[PDB]
């Protein structure tokens, strides 16, 4: 059957190209904090997409030691409901 | 994490149907999830804290219903071995979904392994990472969201600066 070759990915990194990511010795990556709080509050009722951009959303404000998440080479064609629980 | 409730969750089925991925019923589910994470390199400067980010994205996973495979300490061709690994799983067959967390020290174009160093690069392209879960090579997750977490720097340069390292700050 015919298909393509490439579909259904979506890829969020923690910072923007040529550019550093941090890390806290006592916390963890401050992204996939981010990410994981996000994901805690929202997953109930956000699609994977607004989740993402709600942690975008989290490091719009620069800071002395900014990162900017980015979502990259994403050919998701529908929206990713995760329903936890269900 | 709190649950989404059942009634939400037959409503979005009936409003949206043909505009959200189709989720698998619990019972005969088996989803699957791959953390590859790399703390101590012959070369680099230990992540600390690295195991922070472990158990809470395999936390967030299993509480989203993926059991989660855990791989620590690879170079560049042990990355890609392990993920040709789980793309070849049968359970993917039985799963609507998957998640790849990917952490480590990291290039412009690829996530270090633990050899990596200026001289001896030791380096997993993330070009590479879709070759090995598309529609060709993974017919396990063919029309399923493939979803990837990448922490790693993306180049030595700052984020920000000036228009008109902390004690407990590291960087990857």
């Amino acid at each position: 059957k015919l298909s393509h070759v490439e579909k259904d990915f979506i890829a969020f990194y923690s910072t923007t190209p040529h550019h550093l990511s941090y890390r806290d010795k006592t916390g963890g990556s401050y992204f996939i904090t981010r990410l994981i709080s996000c994901f805690r509050k929202h997953a109930c009722s956000c699609h994977l997409f607004d989740i993402f951009l709600k942690v975008q959303q989290s490091f719009e404000k620069a800071s002395i030691h900014s990162q900017m998440p980015t979502i990259d080479r994403a050919t998701l064609t529908r929206y990713f409901y995760l329903f936890p629980g269900n | 994490l709190k649950l989404c409730s059942p009634e939400e969750f037959t409503r979005l089925c009936r409003e949206k149907t043909q505009e959200i991925y189709p989720i698998k019923e619990a019972n005969g589910r088996t989803r699957k999830a791959l953390i590859i994470c790399n703390t101590e390199f012959k070369h680099l400067s230990l992540r600390y804290g690295a195991n922070f980010d472990i158990i809470g994205m395999k936390g967030l996973l299993e509480d989203l219903g993926y059991d989660v495979v855990v791989k620590e300490e690879l170079t560049a061709e042990g990355m890609e071995s392990e993920m040709k690994d789980f793309a070849a799983l049968s359970e993917h067959q039985t799963s609507d979904s998957t998640f790849l967390v990917l952490m480590s020290h990291g290039t412009l174009h690829g996530i270090c392994g633990t050899m990596h160093s200026e001289k001896t690069p030791d380096v997993l392209q993330y070009d590479t990472i879709y070759q090995i879960f598309n529609n060709c090579h993974c017919p396990g997750l063919r029309d399923k969201p493939k979803v990837i977490i990448v922490q790693a720097a993306r180049g030595g340069n700052s984020g920000e600066m000036w228009i008109r390292l902390p004690r407990n700050m590291e960087a990857d």
